[PDB]
């Protein structure tokens, strides 16, 4: 909510600057590879009719947002878990500890994990994420929704990812860095500081996707509240 | 789409 309103302001500001109408567009001068995200969604699978939405983060951790609004996350060590209930209660445990209260959901999570590992490509596989406190909280998927053109994924660290179905382009927006990472059709990745994009401008494709992004963040804030 | 690429 705090991070989302900040994201909305940052997007309203860049779009208000009409970055694609600059007489001298200099997109490259808005890049800042130091702002590369730590986390993004590399895979997802929509089983919402029965169980929920499963996903994998670029660090090979997996998570599930169950239909009952709980979330279960399995770290990339294959054993550490974080469970978040609908009221917000979080717990840390291990699969190997055999938690009686969670074996069904662990089994479902493992089903999701095996589906994605065998069938799906890893988004951003050509990217080494930024170095953070590898030591600090793994985010979880706070909410998601689909439109006819994209899937919108909102992470608990405030990031918002939008994957476009038609051309496989993707945006990863981070309100903490006020940055956007754009993955184009050719899977080339560029990270921009939004404030620099306002000075230097950008191409019509990125400008259009950023207008769409503002609309989706607007929808995210409205549904939350 | 029911799943990513």
């Amino acid at each position: 909510a705090a991070h989302l309103s900040d994201m909305l302001q940052q997007l309203h500001s860049v779009n208000a600057s009409k970055p694609s109408e600059r007489g001298l567009v200099r997109q490259e001068e808005a890049e800042d590879p130091a702002c590369i995200p730590i986390f993004w969604v590399s895979k997802w699978v929509d089983y919402s009719d029965k169980y929920g939405l499963g996903y994998q983060l670029c660090d090979n951790s997996v998570g599930v947002l169950f239909n009952d609004s709980t979330r279960l996350i399995l770290y990339n060590d294959g054993d550490s878990l974080q469970y978040i209930e609908r009221d917000g209660t979080e717990s840390y445990l291990t699969v190997s500890s055999h938690p009686n209260s969670l074996m069904k959901k662990i089994t479902l999570l493992k089903y999701f994990r095996n589906y994605m590992s065998e069938h799906l490509l890893k988004a951003g596989a050509n990217i080494t994420p930024r170095e953070g406190d590898e030591l600090a909280r793994l985010p979880y998927l706070r909410t998601w929704f689909r439109t006819r053109s994209a899937i919108i994924l909102h992470l608990s660290n405030g990031s918002v990812q939008i994957n476009f179905f038609q051309d496989h382009t993707k945006l990863i927006l981070c309100p903490l860095m006020a940055a956007v990472t754009y993955i184009d059709e050719k899977r080339d990745f560029r990270t921009y500081r939004l404030s620099l994009l306002e000075e230097y401008g950008c191409c019509k494709e990125l400008a259009s996707r950023l207008r769409y992004a503002r609309t989706m963040v607007d929808k995210l804030l409205s549904s939350r509240s | 789409p029911l799943h990513s690429t």
